[PDB]
């Protein structure tokens, strides 16, 4: 199967360097053009820049010139991409990309044309923030909404299930936001008879915090 | 070059025949690409230089150009398809990306039932204060949601969420979070949640006493 495997995802804080990978299987990685793309948090793609493994040819994007070296060693398949002072700003998924070519056999590639294999991505968040587990506080109450509020924790993410399970429908969990504080936040509600009047069931892996809160 | 897509959203059912536009703000050639985006997935190509079918995608996806505009049309949408869609210039260097069109399941209106939650007295042990309204299966997604404390309308204090459209009712929720200091959540008596929505003949407003 032709693919690209990138490294897991990391966090980081800002000045901190890292170097993120992007291997390619099952094709010869020397003679197709890989390119580097960035999505920010609920924003589109942004192309950063492309090199070629074959000579290590490389191309930036203005806006990335000067603030990431792209690499490969072609010895292993592997490219790759290198901050040496990572920003807040560098929050993003990074995705490595193949281009296309019809004919890998010529040996001149030319421009690299539209990226036709993708990685899976690496998540990269940037923040002066430590590892902190979340505080959780009731959203007290024919049908009655009810919750649970799970407040400054970092880094994503949370789970968040109900009566250990048991309880599925009706049930929302929003995407987290980040506050003004560095720390994230979220909520999760479920909707149920007024008549019944439930404990929600919280993982936070970074801090091996898990909280069984009561909503009465 | 500047890639702008059209529109930005798009509604329709399965079956429906679809287009989106994407144009260039000067000549790109046919050095166009067409891309598939799911919540959390990496992107997959459609279409590259223009009209050509990547191997393996269906061929009820094509690509056409006319001039600087682009068209990718879905002949017969079916239940995979709905998803963000980018295209993508690569005839010069920087390659550039349309911002995107989010392509969503119709369905007929419905209006959001709207719940507020005061803070928590042991979240106020705390020193902060956040107060909750949630906007429960509504369609569609655009929706308002203003803060009042003591009639007083608040501006940079909240933070909302929106979930994706519901797998079963393909409807949206929200949740709107107020966030105040304690010592500023003691001195006020009424908060409250407005809720606009084109399902609401007139703004829903959820409020409580302190």
């Amino acid at each position: 199967q032709v693919q690209l495997q990138q490294s897991g995802a990391e966090v980081k804080k800002p000045g901190e360097s890292l170097k993120i990978s992007c291997k390619g299987s099952g094709y010869s990685f020397t003679s197709y053009w890989i390119g580097w793309v960035r999505q920010m948090p609920g924003k589109g793609l942004e192309w950063m820049g492309i090199i070629y493994p074959g000579d290590s040819d490389t191309r930036y994007s203005p806006s990335f010139q000067g603030q990431v070296t792209i690499s490969a060693d072609k010895s292993i398949s592997t490219a790759y991409m290198q901050w040496s002072s990572l920003k807040a700003s560098d929050t993003a998924m990074y995705y490595c990309a193949r281009s296309f070519r019809d004919d890998p056999r010529i040996a001149v590639a030319g421009p690299a044309d539209a990226f036709d294999i993708w990685g899976q991505g690496t998540m990269v968040t940037v923040s002066s923030a430590s590892t902190k587990g979340p505080s959780v506080f009731p959203l007290a109450p024919p049908t009655a909404a009810l919750g649970c509020l799970v407040k400054d924790y970092f880094p994503e993410p949370v789970t968040v299930s109900w009566n250990s399970g048991a309880l599925t429908s009706g049930v929302h969990t929003f995407p987290a936001v980040l506050q003004s504080s560095g720390l994230y936040s979220l909520s999760s509600v479920v909707t149920v008879p007024s008549s019944s009047l439930y404990i929600c069931n919280v993982n936070h892996k970074p801090s091996n915090t898990k909280v069984d809160k009561r909503v009465e | 070059i500047q890639m702008t897509q059209s529109p930005s959203t798009l509604s329709a059912s399965v079956g429906d025949r679809v287009t989106i536009t994407c144009r260039a703000s000067q000549s790109i050639s046919y050095w166009l690409a067409w891309y598939q985006q799911k919540p959390g997935k990496a992107p997959k190509l459609l279409i590259y230089q223009a009209s050509s079918l990547e191997s393996g995608v269906p061929s009820r996806f094509s690509g056409s150009e006319s001039g600087t505009e682009f068209t990718l049309t879905i002949s017969s949408l079916q239940p995979d398809d709905f998803a963000t869609y980018y295209c993508q210039q690569y005839n010069s260097y920087p390659y550039t990306f349309g911002q995107g069109t989010k392509l969503e399941i119709k369905r007929t209106v419905a209006a959001p039932s709207v719940f507020i939650f005061p803070p928590s007295d042991e979240q106020l042990k705390s020193g902060t204060a956040s107060v909750v309204c949630l906007l429960n299966n509504f369609y569609p997604r655009e929706a308002k949601v203003q803060w009042k404390v003591d009639n007083a309308l608040q501006s940079g204090n909240s933070q909302e969420s929106v979930t994706e459209q519901d797998s079963k009712d393909s409807t949206y929720s929200l949740s709107s979070t107020l966030t105040l200091s304690k010592a500023d959540y003691e001195k006020h008596k009424v908060y409250a949640c407005e809720v606009t929505h084109q399902g609401l003949s007139s703004p829903v407003t959820k409020s409580f006493n302190r």
